[PDB]
RNA sequence: GCAGAGGUUCUAGCUACACCCUCUAUAAAAAACUAAGGACCACACGA
DNA sequence: CTCTGAATCTCTTCCTCGTGTGGTCAGGACG
DNA sequence: CGTCCGAAGAGATTCAGAG
């Protein structure tokens, strides 16, 4: 009974349940905001009882709280009443089955809903982790004033911009939204409406209302874009420039301070995720919090008035894609004769019918991206012009929407080799794509690789569960106890290049993070980084232009602080854009931030010179 | 020709390829096994007839007396399926033993006996299995899956990598018994042979050998091959063999007759060894150091003296050598070791043993086995015999036995089941072969080394262990018991046999509650093989290769069908065209090719002979004469798929769906669909949950009718006839003459279950689907079950789909649904909760059912009768009493909170003694009035069978007709008839008829006093009233929907239908989807089956045009050919020219709603033939059709798609979910949370959430959350009054829990305490 | 319960943390006050 | 020739929450 | 009426052959 998971310490001390605590299933209800989110009204009257009952023998309606207990179970008008105006400002925290990161508990304003489904707002839905497969959430509500002020202050969603983990938006929008922009951000040879002149976005908006124009088309409209060079001051820019009439709509809603280079591009997944980190960088993050609302509410609007659509027609089967699996199978029946005549030994023949195979498979994954991405001609006034193809599974591919250019290639390209369950891989490959009928035996040989990533998708959570638990467990006693330890030594920070390519830039390794010394150009004696400064996005760009290739970093294992780590040691919260704040408990913070992609990681000479120097 | 339920309506089939055989009976591996397991085999093989012949010799030791088992009866069932499940006892025949008790001379055996007591005696209640295959065990159905376990026999497994360290690989030899202790034989690093037993600590191997009583040389002459060494003047030449020299280098001269072959430390080419075989030369000089690295394998003694020159297993040293020689031993007998091919395995383990005889072998036998025990001569006898030799302790069953043989290379198919010296001895042989290098270790994956154990067996094994602790018990009491003076029936007790047996049903690892979800649900229970159980694998002991799919598992276990979870491979489904083998074993149903023609006759091929065969493709082209088409054709020889000439092929797959179970074969253009999603969309169909209405499948496998023909949630026609009176209630059948038996024959009467309490408070409506005078054929369907329509599997409802992301609604996975579905109660569902209220004899008096309670609302009690229970029919509200159980001096039981709806029925159940109450005496009254009613019935329609076949011979016999009906038409007898070849039977059939009235009346008094006789109760209960309440559960918001295809999501919003899409017809689009989740879940058979259901709808809707006004039948009739025709090689080719003009007026009308397509899973349609079917129909080719938005009115861009595709809603519906608590009660822990939705309990604050608040800077949320919200005596009752106060104070105090820590640890012995 | 006693009610209601009222031998005039026994194991499902 | 590193023999964990179903001891006379 | 009757990883445990 003392211990393990069944024994008390684990099963209660650690994890204790809790009153005022509800579960139900998640629904999407886009309409709301970002801080705020959906409750159910049934829900909500358990949940807040004891502040209803509190609250009617306040107003007099209950004389007694026998009696509020009774109008509770009446369910009268008179209640309801009182819930709304508990629900007002009582933040209630929304706790998704399995919190990896900080960010799986997140509290929400609530807002009272018709259906007995918590609703949670579509951005913050990837920083869960959750889908609408029927997840489901355990609701609570903070009591007391200091809890509500810490749901408030911390815990509510619009605080947590970005994730622990790493300095990026965690509520980057994922499904629909982007796709939406997407097809708004995209560029048509010809459409209707295309060389016109608008006076405004505002314009471009009413021509697209009246259909005069459509979305992609391009049209010169002057753009009114705010500059923050001078620092807490906007200055107001006109210009006229060449984009289309869907990048000028999202223009409205593009702050003023953020310049216009960053919507006039595509903007798929990557770029409105930068899009989001830049308006944090420059605005503040209510600013911040608006304009993530707003790109929601225009996404969803847009992508409903597009149409996108999945269809079989919509999947392209490259012509060539036949062509190139004869060809292969010629090859591999030359293989087997050159094994009948023994030339090439079995082992040598099974590697050169894989390569074979591979090479084939690439080609058809070639031919399919050149009869897929830019397959559509559109006459262009004139001439017949080539143009990015608007193929819905092509948007979606490469918008970063959902799927990867891999799920494309199987899905109308030749699958490919598939490894049997060992690792050995399978001699013959599945040459038919999903869209054509997968053979008897193809699909036995796809089952044996789908089970495998199931079953070890199952290992993969638990020994992640596992891992989270350890690296919690030997990092909880670490908090920040001392503005600043004075440690001189530190790590040396530089980019780490494994000869093919740098694979991690030293700007994000040593972003937010306090250095160990003076930084002096690799100039001499030109000290162009003082000894204790943070680096945020100014201080790393200044290190870029003058190339600093080596930066010694503070580092938490400098710091001399005995039960404590130095503020200026860890760096930036990575989380606020700032200097971390005493007291918090980075800690947990990092065993939680490691042990989360655990799920995602899968469980199973000639000296080239890249460029001159 | 088809049946008339095809004739009503007929499935359009887009099937390429034709099938040989028919779909298998889906529930004849429960049936059969269970059959087997109760049916009278003379033979005494697989039945309980065998464990009584192997259970009952009962030689009494010392008694000079036997009792034997004759033969067993089984009794007829107390109650029926359905009485069983409402009464709650288990649906069970008493076993009816004939025992023969005979009695021998006094101390003589070979006298003969004296006298016999031959009786029967009830030995147990054996639960019976239904018609459709379950077990009613407590009132409920459970079905018992089988078992996947480890075939008993000898299994030899590498182990390589991790043990050692260092790459070697250390073999080992597993002989599992069906009963007994595993023997096991390992290698050790140092070569050394270790035998464990029952997994225990690891002895050397030699000590087993000496427990067969082998002597060391006989050992070495087993395991080992001798070389004869000759005592000769030029340094003791010997005489050997050429070909042992082959494989190692020569480290001597080979010289013989003067001729040096090869010289001294010369490599052995093989011209060398070829030469040695050419001069065929028998001695070969050997020099003093070769013979000198040498182990002797039998013991010399010299002549001199006799005693030992050199001990058995010594290496030959040459002092040793010189002993030998002084002593004369001209012949030399040593061991024979090549580290290539022989290794000295046997002999390093010998050096090791320290037990040198049989008696010090069986000491450490016992001191192991019974560690502490002083070990004794008979006692470790003993021991050793049971542990290996015995009967009764150990057991290998016949597929044991034959497995055992076969892999032991043994010709004979079956030996013993005890284990014999020879088969030990040849399994060490084996794996010192496997450690050679020659052979390959057995695969535990393969899955003819996993044989499926199913009803029949577990039950078996039961019986026999009940057997055996009846046999220990009858044996201990005869032996001293009195001779001729006890019954059988006095010696025999049934209580520890029928426990054995209830237990294991009731209760057991694979005895499961039957989940009636889903009539598929219902076939895929009874299906599934879960490798969980007794002598099975664990959750957590199971690795990833178990889990993993062999392709050995094609044709036998389905791929696609394995439950998402922990255990995920440990259970499977049985692939649809499986059957096992009479061993145990899965077979495939293959067709056996002679040259090139696939000739129609199936054989079916086990596992084993799966891999010594080449199977042809599923999908491979025929010529109709055979032949295949294609000369070469793709085919999977030894697990490998690689294309083999026409003629190497000899056996081809019998089905293309042979791969997938039942479930995975519903899903239509599963072949299109990656296997996750097909994985997912299978596990799904088992969850859905039975619409109010059956809609058909738009678009299906094709085997829907095979589903639900074999489900036992449809009646089928035993023998078909014309419909005399149809009713909700029941049908009326007349059978047709012929099919009609000579005698008491001639209708056949179902009584449909209406609604009724399903195992996942679901409900069972058994719906008519036949009218007075249609002509029912045998096996015809006569009422569709809970998702059936006209015979066919209807999980869902056939709905709109338009793949568009509309406002957001449909985020992730979320779904649209209209306005429309809701109004037209299209995924409306019917849900039986069953609530029971339990008066029981209290202290102070009993509980009082009778409506005494006082202080409660006159509305309440207005519900509830003058004796409490609730009217029939009244609409309740959580929170709402529903009967009258008093304290005695509030506890009635009322309507849980959030549960609603109408009370369909009240089963008050009374405890023999206790009298009825007013409203359980009406209740009875009803029940006996109901009973009356339906036997009045019964015998009325009995007598209007035996009328008709009276009158018709009655008008023969020369006497008028009229006469005889003035007469009582069945009592014609007291005329008299002149005797005609049927006035035997018509006089039979009167007089039968007479007692007959007497016999039912009897049966009618039977019936009715079963009912009044109080039923039995659990003991100190007075009465148990179930009242059942029955509820319209609709779709919510959040309800969890799913297609077939795995395309789960909630219900996001009820959008009303303007909102919605409409197309330029106008018509509104009822599900709207996100079309994201298809390019990343690779599903686009969804996409492929809503383009098809679009093309059906086109169909059926120009039927309906048709329909709607009034067009000729020949217009009609020409365009559902065409429809039906469609070309592209289709297996039905219907003519409707066959189909009258009312069958065809039948089958539009059928049609009118859509036209059924039957896609198969793998030679299913391919894109052209929906592109065509789309053409028939007014639709576009493309799929695509332009939309318009539902709010703006402004049409979307790049036209969307829209068809009709299957939609499912599963039982997860948010109603059963959604939870909250403010305050409630709580545990002993004091955990104000008890947890759980049942109790009201409140949502866990686990590890998880702790560390998230923790990463967070919560500390005020997370303190507040541990201490007042979870355990605080005085901080929980605080912090309420100060909320109701109105101010947020909260007290911190301390845990409770960690009181109990404290309180739990000191109890320990360890002083904790807080210091100040 | 000012102490003793009785108490409207809105289960039960000087302790559970409790609380208040009127009255002088024993109940009867009056409003404001407050949370209940659930242990373990298997199966299945959902995330 | 008495301790090397090395083979061996027990000990501990192996996510995280829901939701439903079920089944259950010690230990019977006894004055 | 009481009232007695796999798996994997790791830390002890041998143990041992070698300088
Ligand atoms: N718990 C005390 C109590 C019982 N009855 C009561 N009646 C009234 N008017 N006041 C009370 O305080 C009480
Ligand atoms: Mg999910």
């Amino acid at each position: 009974m003392i211990k393990g998971k069944q024994g008390r310490f684990r099963q209660n001390l650690l994890g204790k349940r809790v009153d005022y605590s509800g579960r139900s299933v998640i629904t999407v209800g886009p309409y709301l905001r970002l801080h705020q989110c959906g409750l159910p009204k049934k829900m909500a009257l358990e949940l807040f009882k004891p502040f209803i009952y509190g609250k009617l023998e306040l107003r007099g309606l209950a004389t007694t709280i026998k009696a509020a207990k009774k109008m509770v179970e009446r369910e009268e008008a008179v209640v309801w009443d009182i819930l709304d105006e508990v629900i007002r400002e009582h933040p209630v925290l929304l706790n998704r089955a399995p919190t990896l990161h900080r960010l799986g508990i997140q509290a929400f304003e609530p807002v009272l809903i018709e259906g007995k489904a918590i609703q949670l707002h579509p951005l913050v839905c990837a920083a869960y982790n959750a889908d609408f497969d029927g997840d489901q959430m355990a609701v609570h509500v903070p009591l007391t004033l200091e809890a509500q002020l810490e749901a408030r202050a911390l815990m509510m969603s619009t605080n947590n911009i970005l994730s622990p983990a790493n300095g990026e938006p965690i509520i980057v929008p994922s499904q629909d939204v982007v796709l939406g922009l997407y097809y708004m951000t995209r560029d048509c040879v010809n459409a209707k409406g295309e060389g016109m002149v608008l006076t405004g976005p505002k314009e471009a908006e009413r021509l697209y209302r009246s259909g005069l124009a459509s979305l992609h088309a391009r049209v010169k409209v002057r753009i009114t874009e705010y500059e923050k060079d001078a620092n807490g001051e906007l200055v107001a820019k006109t210009s006229l420039k060449d984009t289309t009439v869907g990048r000028a709509i999202l223009w409205m809603i593009v702050p003023k301070g953020l310049p216009y280079s960053i919507v006039n591009q595509a903007l798929g997944k990557k770029a409105i995720s930068k899009m989001l980190n830049t308006c944090y960088r420059i605005l503040g993050l209510k600013p911040t919090v608006i304009f993530a609302d707003q790109i929601m509410y225009t996404g969803f609007a847009y992508a409903a008035r597009s149409g996108a659509s999945v269809g079989i027609d919509d999947m392209v089967i490259p012509e060539k894609k036949h062509e190139i699996i004869s060809e292969a199978e010629a090859e591999v029946a030359e293989i087997q004769e050159q094994f009948q005549s023994g030339l090439v030994t079995a082992g040598e023949r099974y590697n050169k019918v894989i390569d074979i195979w591979a090479a084939a498979n690439d080609r058809v994954s070639k031919a399919m991206m050149d009869n897929l991405q830019t397959e559509t001609v559109i006459n262009r006034d004139g001439q017949e012009e080539k143009q990015v193809s608007f193929n819905s599974i092509y948007m979606m591919a490469d918008s970063g929407a959902r799927g990867s250019a891999a799920q494309i290639r199987q899905l109308a390209g030749m699958r490919g080799l598939m490894a049997k369950p060992d690792g050995s891989i399978i001699e013959t490959p599945i040459t038919a794509n999903f869209r054509e009928g997968l053979n008897v035996l193809q699909y036995f040989i796809s089952t044996h690789g789908a089970r495998k990533g199931l079953a070890d998708t199952a290992l993969k959570t638990a020994n992640s569960g596992y891992l989270t638990r350890r690296l919690v467990d030997v990092a909880q006693d670490l908090v920040v106890t001392e503005d600043d330890c004075g440690t001189h030594e530190g790590i040396m920070m530089t980019p780490v290049i494994e000869g093919g390519d740098v694979k991690e830039p030293l700007r994000d390794r040593v972003l937010g993070r306090v250095t160990a010394e003076d930084v002096l150009k690799p100039g001499t004696a030109d000290i162009l980084v003082p000894r204790n400064t943070l680096l945020h996005e100014q201080w790393c760009d200044l290190l870029e232009e003058n190339s600093v290739d080596a930066v010694k970093v503070r580092s938490v294992v400098s710091c001399d602080t005995d039960f404590g780590v130095c503020a200026h040691c860890y760096g930036r919260d990575l989380a606020r854009g700032h200097i971390i704040n005493k007291g918090e408990a980075i800690g947990v913070i990092a065993a939680q931030s490691i042990g989360e992609p655990g799920t995602q990681l899968t469980m199973r000479s000639s000296i080239q010179v890249k460029n001159k120097g | 020709v088809y049946s008339y339920t095809e004739k009503k309506r007929i499935r359009k089939d887009f099937g390429k390829r034709p099938q040989v055989l028919d779909v298998p009976y889906l529930l004849s591996i429960q049936l059969d096994s269970f059959q087997k397991f109760i049916e009278q085999d003379p033979e005494g093989q697989y039945g309980l007839e065998a464990a009584f012949r192997s259970v009952f010799p009962i030689q009494s030791y010392s008694g000079n007396s036997e009792l034997q088992y004759v033969s067993y009866r089984l009794g007829e069932p107390v109650f029926d399926v359905q009485e069983c499940q409402i009464r709650g006892v288990t649906y069970s025949a008493p076993l009816r033993v004939k025992l023969r008790l005979v009695i021998y001379e006094r101390e003589a055996p070979e006298g003969t006996v004296k006298d016999i007591k031959e009786q029967e005696v009830y030995m147990g209640e054996i639960p019976l299995m239904t018609d459709n295959g379950t077990f009613v065990i407590n009132g409920t159905e459970r079905v018992i899956v089988s078992q996947l376990h480890r075939s008993p026999g000898v299994f030899f497994d590498s182990d390589k990598g991790k043990t050692h360290s260092s790459g070697k690989v250390l073999y080992n030899a597993r002989i599992i018994p069906y009963r007994g202790s595993w023997l096991d034989f390992e290698f050790d690093p140092k070569d050394n042979l270790f035998v464990r037993i029952d997994r225990r600590r690891k002895l050397p191997a030699t000590i087993i050998l000496r427990a067969l009583n082998y002597t060391t040389e006989q050992i070495l002459d087993l395991f080992f091959e001798k070389v004869i060494f000759e005592i000769r003047d030029n340094k003791l030449q010997m005489e050997l063999v050429p070909e042992r020299l082959r494989g190692e280098t020569a480290s001597f001269d080979i010289e013989a007759n003067g001729k040096v072959y090869v010289e001294k430390g010369r490599r052995i080419t093989a011209r060398h060894i070829r030469q040695l075989e050419k001069d065929d030369v028998k001695l070969i000089e050997v020099p003093v150091e070769y013979i000198a690295g040498k182990v002797v394998a039998k013991d010399y003694i010299d002549e001199s003296t006799g005693e030992l020159i050199c001990a058995a297993n010594m290496e030959l040293s040459l002092d040793l050598l010189a002993k030998l020689s002084q002593s004369g031993h001209k012949r030399i007998e040593t061991l024979f070791t090549n580290d290539l091919d022989h290794g000295p395995y046997i002999s390093e383990t010998l050096r090791v043993d320290p037990t040198n005889d049989r008696l010090s072998a069986l000491v450490e036998i016992y001191r192991m086995m019974r560690p502490g025990e002083p070990p004794t001569r008979e006692a470790a006898e003993s021991l050793f015999e049971n542990l290996f030799f015995s009967e009764d302790r150990y057991d290998l069953s016949a597929v044991g036995r034959m497995k055992f043989n076969r892999s032991l290379l043994r010709e004979e198919i079956e030996g013993s089941g005890i284990l014999s010296k020879d088969d030990i001895i040849d399994v060490m042989k084996k794996l010192i072969d496997i450690r050679n290098g020659k052979g390959e270790v057995d695969d535990i994956d393969h899955l003819g080394n996993r044989r499926i154990r199913s009803v029949g067996e577990m039950a078996e094994n039961q019986f026999r262990v009940g057997l055996v602790r009846v046999e220990r018990a009858v044996k201990e009491r005869l032996s001293l018991g009195d001779l001729d003076t006890l019954m059988p029936q006095d010696m025999i007790n049934a209580k520890p046999i029928s426990a054995a047996v209830k237990e294991f049903f009731g209760s057991s690892q694979l005895s499961q509650f039957m989940d009636q979800n889903n009539p598929l649900s219902e076939i895929t229970h009874k299906r599934r093989i879960s490798a969980l159980g007794p002598g099975g694998l664990t959750r957590e002991r199971a690795g990833f290769e178990v889990r993993d799919v062999h392709p050995t598992h094609y044709g036998r276990v389905c791929p696609i069908e394995t439950p998402e979870g922990p255990n995920i491979g440990l259970i499977n489904s049985l692939s649809v065209y499986a059957q096992t083998n009479e061993y145990g074993f899965l077979e495939t149903p293959y067709r056996k090719v002679t040259d090139g023609v696939v000739t129609d006759e199936i054989h079916y091929l086990s596992a084993i002979e799966e891999g010594n065969y080449v199977i042809a493709q599923a999908n491979s082209n025929l010529d109709e004469e055979g032949h295949f088409v294609e000369d070469l054709v793709t085919c999977r020889s030894k697990g490998e798929s690689s294309l083999f000439s026409r003629d190497q092929v000899d056996y081809m797959d019998v089905s293309t769906q042979q791969v997938v179970s039942v479930g995975a074969s519903l899903i239509p253009f599963l072949e299109h669909d990656d296997a996750n999603r097909a994985l997912m969309g299978a596990n799904m169909q088992r969850q859905a949950v039975p619409t109010l209405r059956a809609d058909k499948p738009l678009v299906g496998t094709g085997m829907e009718r095979a589903v639900a023909v074999d489900s036992g949630v449809t009646a089928v026609a035993k023998r078909g006839g014309v419909v005399q009176y149809v009713d909700a209630s029941r049908i009326v059948i007349k059978v047709n003459e012929d099919e009609m038996y000579p005698g008491e024959a001639g209708i056949d009467i179902y009584n449909l279950t209406k609604y009724t309490r399903s195992n996942q408070n679901t409900c069972i409506n058994q719906m008519p689907c036949v009218s007075l005078g249609e002509p029912v054929e045998r096996g015809d369907v006569l009422a569709d079950g809970p998702s059936t329509d006209l015979g066919e599997l209807a999980l869902g409802q056939n709905m709109r789909v338009a793949f568009m992301p509309w406002n957001g609604y449909n985020f992730e996975d979320s779904i649209l649904v209209s306005e429309r579905v809701v109004q037209e109660d299209r995924f409306t569902t019917i849900h039986i909760q069953e609530l029971a209220c339990v008066s029981r004899d209290t202290k102070l008096g009993p509980e009082e059912i009778t409506a005494d309670i006082p202080n409660v609302g006159e509305a309440a009690l207005s519900k509830l009768d003058e004796s409490g229970i609730v009217y029939i029919g009244a609409e309740v509200t959580g929170g709402d009493i529903l009967v009258g159980k008093v304290t005695p001096k509030d506890s009635s039981l009322r309507v849980p909170n959030g549960v609603s709806g109408t009370v369909i029925d009240v089963q008050v159940f009374t405890r023999d003694g206790v009298e009825k109450d007013k409203r359980a005496l009406e209740i009875e009254e009803m029940q006996l009035k109901q009973a009356k009613k339906d036997l009045s019935e019964e015998l009325q329609i009995l007598e209007a069978g035996l009328f008709s076949r009276i009158r018709a011979v009655l008008v023969a016999g020369g006497v008028e007709a009229e006469k005889l009906d003035k007469l009582p038409r069945d009592r014609w007898l007291e005329l008299g008839l002149t005797d005609e070849e049927k006035q035997n039977q018509l006089e039979q059939l009167a007089e039968q008829y007479d007692e007959l009235k007497h016999e039912f009346e009897k049966k009618l008094e039977a019936k009715r006093r079963k009912i009044t006789q109080g039923d039995d109760l659990a003991p100190g209960v007075l009465k148990i009233v179930k009242v059942y309440l029955a509820v319209k559960r609709r779709i919510q918001p959040g309800d969890k929907m799913a297609g077939r295809h795995g395309n789960k999501g909630v219900i996001s919003k009820i959008n009303p239908i303007e909102d919605m899409p409409y197309d330029e017809n106008g018509t509104p689009v009822d599900i709207v989807l996100n079309p994201l989740g298809v390019p990343s879940r690779m599903n686009i058979g969804q996409i492929l089956e809503t383009h098809l259901g679009m093309a059906a709808k086109g169909i059926g809707d120009k039927i309906n045009a048709m329909l709607k006004q009034q067009q000729e039948v020949a217009k009609l009739r020409e365009f559902i050919q065409r429809a039906y025709d469609l070309g592209a090689d289709v297996r039905q080719k219907v003519d409707l020219s066959t189909f009258s003009d009312e069958e065809v007026m039948r089958l539009a009308e059928n049609l009118r709603k859509g036209m059924p397509i039957a896609t198969p899973v793998f030679d299913g349609a391919k894109e052209a033939e929906i592109k065509e079917l789309l053409k028939l129909g007014d639709l576009p080719t493309s799929g695509q059709i332009r939309l318009y938005d539902g709010r703006t009115g402004e049409q979307f861009e790049r036209p969307v798609t829209v068809g009709y595709m299957y939609m499912l809603k599963l039982n997860h519906l948010v109603d059963d979910k959604m939870h909250a608590r403010s305050t409630g009660s709580y545990s002993l822990v004091t955990q104000q949370p008890l947890g759980g939705k049942a109790q009201f309990g409140g949502q866990r604050f686990g590890e998880m959430e702790v560390w998230a608040l923790e990463a967070y800077g919560a500390a005020y949320t997370l303190q507040e959350m541990l201490t007042v919200k979870s355990d605080d005596v005085n901080g929980r009752t605080k912090m309420y009054k100060n909320i109701v106060d109105g101010n947020h104070q909260m007290e911190p105090g301390m845990p409770e829990s960690f009181n109990v820590l404290l309180k739990e640890i000191r109890s320990l012995g360890i002083n904790i305490e807080l210091e100040d």
